[PDB]
């Protein structure tokens, strides 16, 4: 029976073929960081994924910093009933979270986007992810701010009886108002980061505008920096 | 207007379960005492299947009992020889989350979908013998959790918009859509004469569907969670399914309610998938904790366990035949044990 | 008194124990053994528990019976043993900080694909080889012993009895170039990484104390694990290392009590490994606490 | 708005599910009791087959 010699060739050789394919692959796929992008519709957050590119449930996307591939993927066009498919993510090295600072006076988009950063982190599966959280839209922030008709005094009650950081860094020729704004709408997500205590993730807020090109750079350092972290914690250095 | 036929709903349930306690005089725990009991089922890891490269998520079996399909999230959908361990394809997948994967029942061809909210239909055996994407049933509006071949032209598709839909294949059209579910649909289980299948959702209730009529039959409520695995029992007549809830729940379509709960206090994580042997005895579920519970169909004690898994096992599948059990697990590994 | 025999047995015993533990956990635990950084901490263990099972209970033979008796080529052959398996363990601890500053400072981006298997062979077979060229080729040869072979007679017997036992000495250019090779290159390219991967871990946590304050609802621990491990090398390693450098240059006039206390301080290194980079690392303590459940 | 036309759809449903026939337990229980003990001669994994027959040897 000559046959089950041929076709155990057959079989070998092709599983041989497919073999070097799967490692040919394995070295991309661990030579790219994978990350997870999510904010509300309304957010810049379309406009940040259209200045890293220069129907689907997932657009992915293509860009590299100093040699290093990551892959990102909106799961926007997904409906509202995130607790199912979220856990596809729990892998990702971290999830970029797009908030629209300057919507705290909208419905209360600010407060949805504070409820939705709890729920993700505090999420079973997204233990050991990190967030990239990007407090979008500052320059719009500033304008509504700077123009003295905003009303955060009473839409956060909380801002009243709260003042800039000691360790804050403003940009040069930053009004103060603008810079305790910031730093109010900031140290609202850090709370609800900052209760677990626990360091299997950590949170990395920024002041970024909706075509600030320097966002990818941001990312590249928030990914350096969980790994270190990672790393670091791995060898009881954190 | 409204508020009488809202009234009426509260009625209708009333009605709906006074009869359902008039049918149940006894449970299935009751009848099956006097029963001899199945033993300790010993099971080992037979076959052990590498090449994915990230968590796996979804398997199916072959009609043949010998070709086996599994996806993974790293977007490779390979195709193995159980019996040699040897890779017949390995399918890459336009988008890398996919959630879902099937086997047709002639094996001309292969369905897969997830986040992608697409179905992509691979032939595998053309004339030039590459494996291309046939057709892609875009349409859905949400991610698809499960889909489960009619015949080489009709396919049934489960999503995360709470419909599921038939799908003629060659037109690339719902023939027929399913919208009863109010909450997230996560798996499908066609029945073995085809012409009713059954779908779990996370609102907690299991629907049966009739395939050529597009309606709903039955709903059962019996689970308070979640929804994540379903099966058919072998001849049909009944269905178990499997949820966040810790425990696994068995229907009968002619009895419209639950026959009997598997459930263990040593058991706290939810379910991933359940199967059922050739004979129905045994029902094999997947279990968040690493490790697969065989249970007595008709005790439910746990008659073995499967542990041969370092993380959650994501899917399960029984051969046609009943040769063998195959396992998947996030580990990146397929288990077969027999 | 023979009270010493129960303190080297007990020695020997707790770095065996040591090793073999983290072998088996390192085999038993599969996701240990994708990670090819636990390759190093393997090899390590290895070198240890052949430091222990080949070295130290020789020693601990020539100290309680204070004579030998398998004759001079295996006194030589013990001698290299001892030489090659102490510089194997040395630069194991070397090579393991020097991945560690990889991995975090250098490209921890990256750190996955660039530690192919022909980089963990490479180095590896560094700190294997590499003290074959100062362990049996110099001892062998007895190129150690030229230029100071009439003091070497002076030194072998106590001729006041009839005791002979197995002696190993280093004239100036063998000892400064074994001492510079094995303990103080390593020894400041480990200083040189670990300090690094200390700014490194002083900055995260400088930027997640700033973020824990923000966050308010009203740093040393890299500091305190690397002073842990360094000073364990140093007082393991650095005495014996400092007096193999100035022994020569004072005549050889070190008394033996001395020499014999940080040799087995060196040794003692053996047995400190297991309980350093296991138990300081979070995945290895799982791997125990498993192992511990049965 | 949809919350008649959705609730109209709902009490249709319900009554029709109403409908069905529903036959007694304890007959679904000897249905399913008289399906496992005719095939339990006929599954592998409830009473393992020989190392022979058995093509994972
Ligand atoms: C559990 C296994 C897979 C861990 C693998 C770690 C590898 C790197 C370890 C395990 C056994 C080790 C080998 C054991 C034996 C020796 C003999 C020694 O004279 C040279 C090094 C050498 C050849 C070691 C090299 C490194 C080694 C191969
Ligand atoms: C990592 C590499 C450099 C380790 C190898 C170091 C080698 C080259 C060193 C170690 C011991 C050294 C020898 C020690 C003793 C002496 C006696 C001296 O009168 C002439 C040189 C000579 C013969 C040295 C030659 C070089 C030597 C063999
Ligand atoms: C072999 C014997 C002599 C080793 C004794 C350990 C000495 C050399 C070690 C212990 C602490 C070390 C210091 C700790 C950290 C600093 C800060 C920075 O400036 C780098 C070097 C420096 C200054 C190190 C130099 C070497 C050092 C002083
Ligand atoms: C990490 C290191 C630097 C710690 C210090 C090591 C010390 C204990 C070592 C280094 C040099 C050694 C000295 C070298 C020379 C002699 C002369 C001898 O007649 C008595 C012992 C004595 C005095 C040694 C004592 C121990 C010694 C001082
Ligand atoms: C004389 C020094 C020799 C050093 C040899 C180094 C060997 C490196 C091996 C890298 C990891 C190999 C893992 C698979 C081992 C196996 O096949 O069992
Ligand atoms: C061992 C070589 C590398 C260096 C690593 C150890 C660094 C030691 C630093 C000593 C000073 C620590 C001061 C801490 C003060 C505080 O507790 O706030
Ligand atoms: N017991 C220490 C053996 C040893 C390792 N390396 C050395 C270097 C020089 C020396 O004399 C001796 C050694």
């Amino acid at each position: 029976t000559e046959d089950q010699r041929n076709e155990e060739k057959a079989q070998r050789e092709a599983n041989k073929k497919i073999e070097k394919q799967l490692q040919k692959d394995k070295q991309v796929y661990r030579a790219t960081h994978r990350l997870l992008l999510l904010g509300a519709g309304e957010s810049g957050k379309n406009t940040i994924v259209k200045q890293m590119r220069i129907t689907s449930g997932i657009f992915e996307t293509k860009f590299q910093v100093d040699k290093v591939n990551f892959h990102m993927f909106d799961v926007g066009a997904q409906r509202d009933e995130r607790r199912k498919w979220i856990q596809c993510f729990n892998d990702v090295t971290a999830i970029i979270f797009v908030v629209a600072s300057s919507s705290y006076n909208m419905t209360n988009r600010l407060q949805a986007a504070l409820k939705l950063f709890d729920s993700i982190w505090n999420n079973k599966w997204l233990r050991d992810t990190s967030v990239i959280l990007f407090l979008n839209k500052q320059d719009l922030l500033a304008e509504k701010v700077l123009a003295g008709k905003s009303k955060i005094e009473d839409y956060f009650p909380e801002f009243a009886r709260y003042t800039t950081p000691e360790d804050a860094t403003p940009e040069p020729g930053e009004d103060p108002r603008v810079t305790r704004a910031k730093y109010f709408i900031r140290d609202e997500f850090l709370r609800i980061s900052t209760a677990s205590g626990d360091g299997r993730h950590y949170c990395y807020p920024h002041f970024t505008c909706a075509v600030d090109t320097e966002n990818i750079r941001r990312v590249f350092n928030d990914c350096r920096d969980i790994i270190q972290r990672m790393h670091l914690r791995q060898y009881e250095l954190l | 207007e409204l508020d009488q036929l809202r009234q009426e709903a509260e009625q209708l349930k009333n009605q709906i379960r006074d009869a359902r306690k008039a049918c149940a005089d006894a449970t299935l725990s009751q009848i099956t005492n006097n029963i001899d009991p199945v033993g300790r089922i010993q099971m080992r890891t037979r076959r052990t299947l590498r090449g994915h490269l990230a968590k796996i998520y979804a398997m199916h079996w072959g009609t043949d009992s010998r070709l086996l399909v599994s996806a993974s999230q790293d977007g490779k959908l390979i195709i193995w020889d159980s019996y040699t361990t040897n890779k017949v394809h390995a399918i890459p997948l336009r988008s890398s989350w996919v959630m879902t994967c099937a086997y047709a029942p002639s094996g001309n061809y292969v369905a897969c979908g997830g986040l992608d909210n697409i179905c992509s239909i691979y032939n595998l055996k053309t004339r030039e013998g590459n494996v291309r994407v046939s057709r892609e049933l875009a349409g859905h509006t949400g991610y698809l959790s499960c889909c489960r071949f009619l015949d080489d032209n009709q396919i049934v598709t489960s999503s995360g918009d709470t419909t599921c839909a038939l799908w003629d294949i060659e037109t690339g059209q719902q023939t027929t859509t399913f919208t009863g579910h109010t909450g997230d649909v996560m798996s499908l289980s066609l029945a073995p004469d085809t012409r009713l299948f059954v779908s779990g959702a996370c609102d907690a209730s299991a629907k049966l569907w009739d395939v050529r009529e597009g309606m709903c039959r039955q709903t059962f409520t019996g689970h308070e969670s979640d929804i994540n695995a379903i099966c058919f029992f072998p001849n049909g007549n009944a269905f178990a399914t499997g949820s966040d809830d810790a425990t696994c729940r068995l229907f009968d379509l002619r009895a419209d309610q639950e026959l009997m709960t598997y459930s263990h206090d040593n058991i706290i994580c939810g379910i991933t998938s359940v199967s059922f042997s050739k004979s129905g005895r045994l029902l094999l579920a997947g279990y968040d904790d690493f490790n697969c519970n065989v249970w007595d169909a008709l005790k439910a004690d746990r008659a073995g366990v499967l542990a041969g898994h370092d993380n959650r096992v994501s899917c399960l599948g029984v051969t046609d035949d009943g040769m063998a059990v195959a396992t998947g697990s996030w580990d990146s590994f397929l288990k077969i044990w027999n | 008194k023979v009270v010493l025999l129960t303190f080297l047995s007990t020695v020997i015993l707790m770095a065996i124990l040591g090793n073999l533990l983290v072998m088996v956990a390192v085999c038993w635990d599969r996701q240990l053994r994708k990670i090819k950084t636990n390759y190093f901490i393997v090899s390590l263990a290895f070198a240890d528990l052949l430091v222990s099972v080949l070295v130290m209970p020789f020693g601990a033979i020539e100290l309680v019976q204070d004579i030998w008796i398998y004759g001079e080529v295996f006194c030589l052959v013990r001698t290299s043993l001892d030489v090659l398996l102490t510089t194997a363990s040395i630069f194991h601890l070397c090579c393991i900080s020097l991945d560690r500053y990889y991995a975090i400072c250098c490209q921890p981006l990256v750190y996955r694909n660039k530690m192919t298997p022909l980089r963990i062979a490479l180095m590896l077979g560094g700190c294997w080889v590499i003290p074959t060229f100062i362990s049996f080729l110099p001892i062998m040869q007895g190129w150690n012993n030229i230029g100071i072979i009439d003091l070497i007679e002076k030194r072998k017997f106590n001729q006041n009895s009839n005791s002979t036992y197995c002696v190993f000495m280093v004239n100036k250019p063998y000892a400064i170039t074994c001492s510079v090779v094995a303990f103080y290159i390593p020894f400041l390219l480990m200083v040189l990484a670990y300090y690094r991967i200390y700014v490194t871990a002083k900055e995260h946590a400088h930027q997640i104390q700033m973020l824990q304050r923000a966050g308010a609802s009203s740093e040393t621990k890299a500091a305190k694990t690397l002073c842990i491990i360094m000073g364990c090398f140093c007082l393991c390693w650095a005495p014996f290392f400092v007096t193999n450098i100035v022994d020569p240059f004072i005549d050889y006039t070190v008394p033996g009590q001395v020499w014999t206390a940080f040799l087995w301080l060196g040794y003692i290194n053996s047995g400190l490994n297991p309980f350093l980079y296991a138990f300081l690392n979070k995945s290895f303590r799982r791997a125990f606490l498993i192992i511990l459940c049965c | 708005t949809a919350s008649i036309a959705q609730a109209r759809k709902l009490v249709e449903q319900l009554k029709m599910e109403a409908n069905i026939d529903r036959i007694k337990v304890s007959k679904a229980a000897a249905d399913l009791m008289a399906y496992c003990e005719a095939h339990a001669k006929e599954d592998p994994l409830l009473t393992p087959v020989p190392a022979s027959e058995n093509p994972f040897r």
